[PDB]
């Protein structure tokens, strides 16, 4: 099992750039533990202090020094505390910004593949525990050690043959904690069998009632129920008897160890090798060393058992993109020929189903190419082929004499544009939306834009103009004004190659139409997508595409 | 609530004898630090060594008999507890399988009541081990504080006064803590939120190659969190410093006045460590029952929705007591109107009026809907009509016992269920008494199922696992045929039982119509998609949106020239 095993190294490369917080919070931790293992010896000592002839100043010194460790000790825990809370708060930060940093980078296919409640749920909840498992887990094991040791050499200054008689004990409960633990397994299988068993006639029953209701076969259902629970009553009783077994045997040995060392260490102080207090203060530290040892030696169980809440997000950052690495041609000239040479396309989610069988045609910068086709013809594929967010399954297509993913992706989308078949808006305000992907940008460039996208009618109407705050995915605006907002928005970069992806749209645009010519300016390539031919009639080079073929 | 003392008053013999048990056993467990202290003692006046063995003796009898003690209550309460649990998880599943058919028609939420029934045993073990464990603790407390009162009454004044400010203190405190982790939780749900938008948008900011500015947004959401959560671990800081000076500053006090006193000459060192070594347990026992308390808390608020289901009104008649000997088998319609309890807006029967009389077959033939199964659901008592009588021998259906009007009238519907178990079980399923082999071999002959019964290797005891996968529609429909033939009933409805079945069944079933010797005390309503069956009925009846249009013999609606003319002609 060497999943675990690097998924626990994965999680401590993670938490690497946090060892001074975990520094510290060990530091503080020892001196919390040591400061609180002080107390019972102290105590033992003003025990020992108030026998025989008494002494004031010896009193008030052991007072005033108990008081001074545990307030070191209290101040040294509240420390070790706040710092593991703030090492969690700190790679919860970092884990969820590193998976969101890689999951930004896929392809579009895998989004497609997966669903976005997944992603939440991933996103959301995982991160949690992966920053929860850590510093807890730690803070145990260190705290379990600390303690055993200082326990331990607190018996080794008191006295060794009550602490080789305390040793003597650990085998014994460990033999019978594994025996107990083999048998109770097959127990609790035995339990899930008849449970199961007993749940399948009352799934049955309520399953089909009516044939049951009508042969009047009811009350033989509970009978049967009744069986069956009679069966699971007896294995948990049985259980139940194991249980008690154990830990009577658990405590009679506990209680045949606490005897001896008793009576070994009355025997010590009558020989006068001892005193009263050190033999209280022998006991507690007794009482206190057996939970610590028990946890340390089912810690490494612990841990183990928490890492499989961790390893679908590694394995979501660990997924390879099926893109093409990016180029970097970035020129100043760009006249905007665009070309198709046998383009066919089959969709990674779908294979073997080609949707296109062949297109080639060629566009011109001062032109306007008009494309049509019925509803799914697909020519939103042509659109998405065109601005490089598929790449094609034969052929090839060239911008300017150029491949279309040789060139920088930030600069490629900078110049070739499309507003979409389905605006989509964001959370941000008008300016915000208008203005997006772009890093800086002035007032008159944005109020031009929405002047030529005939949206700024309606800006001035609600407030504070442009800075006017949008609903959660534009849940604010009428589908005309969002169409027009889509439009300044893609017009706001000032283009050459522009797609408008209209099909499907409601803002007359023959109003667009008669704004001019289809946004063609004579040095800027325009491709405008119309369901019927006569909806354009004016485009210089018109394309009809029927099941993928153009005419 | 009272509910729970109500149901577990069937044992209180048991639970007194379990608790004179626990106060035993809590009695004799706390025998080690009193003689601890003593024999310290004793040493230290250098008595002698007979009242040593004695005191070593005596302590090491008291804690054997207290863990033997404990055993024995532990074993009695978990047989008591298993008993009552089992008891409750029958009743509350004989509760269930009572109330009416529209409670369990729907079966979108059958599940439902496959899990509910099924919460009752976890929510019994919930309530089965916290109770005990509160109960096992608070008396072990009682016991402890009736023995440092006995030693001194002014530490045991002292640590009572000062137990409140060390055990609710840290409980105001965490409010600070609790109200910035909901502050940090929403912060998160927020970021997660705006991240999740951006995320479902992926190919209109991919269009734009805005995926830094999307990162820079996301980073900036949580630059503000990170305020928040320093705060929230600056408070946890606190909280956990406040509560271990709180709990630690007791010992020191309770040292100090125990050496104020011991130096008064009021008590000696032996009663001073006796009372330190009890009063670490005395907190252990109070933080078990803080800790205890919440979960039965819950459990308690959560009984009350089992009894919702144990207590449930039927809506439906009950039982009636008539359990006549001899049944001709006569049954009257009289204007019958029927709709569905879950949309009763639309009526699916109106006006229905026929008679059906032994040795005769009615044959009840329409379209596909118009209520063509919903008059066999009426006869066998599934539904009660909304409008008109439905008479059987002159007596309504729910006068008559319900396992005896059940055994009286049989039905094969659409689409019979077989359950798993043995072959030979399924035919003679509800049965109150076993038959015989040979009826079984009679019934199988009587719907032709015997062909295929030897065959398989095990014989009639072949196991069947659920939805019967094990057998094709066909031997389903033979199944079902012989079983509903086993009790030899007055009426027998056969809805949809010659559709995927074999020309071999089809021959069984037509001979067991009209030529079989034995139908002349059996009235039989027969729907069907075959016009050979159809033809020889002595009554055919169509039904058309739940009313009667045409009636008669074969011969009649022959002559009438309607829709039977056409369905024939189709
Ligand atoms: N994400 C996708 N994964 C797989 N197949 C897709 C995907 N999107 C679209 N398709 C399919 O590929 C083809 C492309 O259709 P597309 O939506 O592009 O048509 P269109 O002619 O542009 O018209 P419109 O979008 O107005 O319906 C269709 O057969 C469609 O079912
Ligand atoms: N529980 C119900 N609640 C309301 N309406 C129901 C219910 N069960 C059935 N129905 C409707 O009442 C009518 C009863 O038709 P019925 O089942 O008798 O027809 P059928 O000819 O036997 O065959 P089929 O089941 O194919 O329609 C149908 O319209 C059906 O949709």
């Amino acid at each position: 099992q060497v999943n675990n095993k690097v998924l626990m190294w994965r999680l401590l490369k993670l938490s690497r750039p946090d060892l001074p917080l975990l520094v510290a919070a060990f530091f503080f931790l020892v001196l919390a533990v040591l400061g609180e293992t002080l107390i019972p010896h102290y105590s033992g000592r003003v025990i020992d202090i108030l026998g025989g002839d008494f002494d004031p100043h010896a009193f008030a010194s052991a007072i005033f020094f108990m008081c001074l460790f545990s307030f070191g000790s209290s101040l040294s825990a509240g420390c070790r505390g706040g710092c593991f809370t703030y090492t969690m708060s700190r790679i919860n930060l970092r884990i969820r910004e590193q998976l969101f940093s890689s999951l930004l980078r896929q392809d579009l296919g895998f989004f497609q593949e997966t669903k976005t409640g997944e992603l939440n749920s991933r996103l959301s909840s995982d991160t949690t525990l992966m920053s929860n498992w850590l510093p807890l887990n730690a803070n145990v094991l260190l705290r379990s050690l600390v303690k055993v040791v200082g326990l331990y050499g607190f018996m080794l200054s008191i006295s060794p043959r009550l602490t080789l008689l305390s040793l003597l004990h650990m085998p014994f409960t460990i033999a019978a904690e594994k025996v107990y633990n083999t048998r109770h397994q097959e127990v609790l299988r035995e339990i899930q069998d008849a449970v199961a068993r007993a749940g399948q006639v009352v799934r049955e029953a309520v399953g089909g009632l009516q044939t049951v209701r009508s042969f009047g076969a009811e009350e033989h259902e509970v009978c049967r129920y009744k069986e069956a629970l009679e069966q699971c009553r007896q294995l948990y009783w049985r259980r139940d008897l194991e249980r008690a077994l154990y830990l009577l045997v658990r405590r009679v040995l506990h209680l045949g160890v606490q005897m001896l060392m008793l009576s070994c260490g009355l025997q010590q102080m009558q020989d006068g090798e001892l005193t009263q207090g050190s033999l209280l203060s022998f006991m507690i530290y007794q009482e206190s060393v057996g939970s610590y040892v028990q946890t340390l030696v089912y810690i490494y169980g612990d841990m183990l058992s928490n890492v499989g809440a961790a390893e679908k997000v590694f394995s979501y950052m660990d997924r390879q993109p099926n893109l093409p690495s990016p180029g970097t041609l970035a020129p100043t000239t760009l006249q905007g020929v665009v070309k198709f040479q046998d383009v066919s396309f089959a969709y990674p989610n779908r294979p073997d189903r080609p949707v296109l069988k062949g297109l080639t045609f060629t566009l011109r910068p001062g032109e306007v190419t008009a494309l049509v086709g019925p509803n799914g013809s697909g020519k939103s594929t042509v659109a998405a082929l065109l601005q490089n967010l598929y790449q094609p399954t034969g052929g090839q297509v060239l911008l300017d004499e150029k491949p279309i993913s040789q060139y920088e992706h930030c600069y490629l989308h900078s110049q070739v544009v499309s507003v979409g078949q389905e605006p989509v808006l964001f959370s941000g305000s008008v300016r915000n939306n208008i203005a997006y992907g772009l890093q800086s940008c002035e007032d008159d460039k944005v109020m031009a834009a929405a002047q030529a996208a005939h949206a700024d009618d309606f800006i001035q109407e609600m407030e504070h103009g442009i800075y006017t705050d949008v609903g959660e995915k534009g849940s604010q605006l009428a589908a005309g004004q969002k169409q027009r907002l889509a439009i300044a928005r893609a017009l706001v970069r000032d283009p050459r190659v522009l797609i408008l992806d209209e099909a499907t749209s409601a803002l007359d645009v023959q109003c667009e139409q008669a704004l001019q010519d289809w946004n063609s300016r004579g040095d800027r390539t325009v491709l405008v997508i119309a369901h019927r031919l006569q909806t354009v009639q004016r485009a210089h080079q018109i394309l009809v595409l029927q099941e993928g073929k153009l005419q | 609530v009272r509910r729970l003392l109500g149901c577990l008053g069937s044992e209180t013999r048991r639970l007194s004898l379990f608790l004179v048990l626990v106060v035993l056993s809590s009695l004799g467990e706390m025998a080690i630090p009193f003689f601890t202290g003593r024999l310290t003692d004793w040493i230290l006046q250098d008595g002698s060594a007979d009242t040593f063995t004695r005191n070593l003796t005596l302590m090491s009898i008291l804690t054997i008999a207290s863990a033997v003690l404990e055993f024995v209550g532990d074993g009695i309460y978990n047989n008591t507890m298993g008993h009552v649990h089992s008891h409750l998880q029958g009743e509350v599943f004989g509760a269930v399988l009572r109330q009416e058919t529209e409670f369990f028609q729907q079966n979108q939420t059958g599940n439902i009541m496959s899990r509910v029934t099924e919460d009752t045993s976890t929510l019994s073990d919930s309530l089965s081990e916290n109770l005990s464990l509160f109960l096992w603790y608070l008396v072990r407390g009682l016991c402890l504080l009736g023995i440092m009162l006995w030693g001194s009454v002014s530490l045991t004044m002292v640590t009572l006064i000062t137990l409140p400010l060390l055990f609710l203190l840290p409980k105001k405190v965490g409010k600070w803590y609790q109200l910035l982790e909901v502050q940090v939780r929403e912060s998160l749900a927020k970021s997660s939120q705006v991240a999740i938008e951006a995320l479902s948008a992926m190919p209109t900011v991919r269009s734009f190659a805005n995926e830094e500015g999307e990162a820079q947004k996301f980073r900036e959401k949580l630059q503000e969190i990170k305020t928040l959560n320093q705060k929230e671990a600056v408070a946890y800081a606190v909280n956990s410093w406040t509560t271990s000076i709180s709990g630690m500053l007791l010992k020191v006090g309770i040292l100090y006045i125990g050496g104020q006193l011991v130096t008064s000459g009021a008590v000696s060192s032996g009663n001073l460590v006796t009372f330190v070594l009890y009063q670490m347990q005395f907190t252990q026992a109070v933080e078990v029952l803080l800790s205890i308390y919440p979960r039965v808390q819950k459990a308690v608020g959560s009984s009350e929705k089992i009894f919702e289901y144990l207590d449930r009104t039927p809506r439906c008649p009950p039982s009636g007591l008539l359990t006549p000997l001899h049944l001709e088998g006569l049954v009257q319609f009289q204007d019958v109107s029927f709709a569905y309890p879950n949309r009763p807006d639309v009526l699916v029967l109106q006006g229905l009026t026929f008679t059906l009389r032994p040795g005769e077959v009615t044959a009840l033939v329409g379209p596909n809907g118009s209520g063509k199964s919903t008059v066999a659901a009426l006869l066998q008592n599934l539904y009660q009509p909304t409008g008109g009588q439905l008479l059987l021998d002159g007596k309504p259906l729910p006068q008559y016992e319900h396992r005896y009007l059940h055994r009286q009238v049989a039905a094969v519907g659409q689409e019979p269920q077989v359950f798993g178990r043995s072959l030979q079980e399924n035919i003679a399923y509800g049965l109150t008494q076993k038959p015989t082999m040979e009826e079984i071999t009679a019934a199988a002959v009587k719907s032709g199922a015997h062909s295929f019964i030897s065959g398989l290797p095990q014989g009639y005891d072949t196991e069947v696992d659920e939805a019967g996968s094990q057998l094709s529609g066909g031997q389903r429909q033979a199944v079902a045929l012989a079983r509903a033939l086993i009790r030899k009933p007055c009426v027998l409805i056969l809805d949809d039982a010659t559709s995927a079945l074999d020309a071999n069944s089809q021959l069984q079933v037509e001979q067991l119509l009209y030529e079989s010797p034995e139908r002349y005390s059996r009235s039989v309503l027969l729907i069907t998609q075959h016009l050979s069956l159809v033809e020889q009925a002595d009554h055919i009846l169509f039904l058309e949106g739940g009313a009667i249009r045409e009636g008669g013999t074969h011969q009649q609606l022959m002559e009438k020239k309607g829709c039977y003319w056409a369905m024939v002609q189709a």
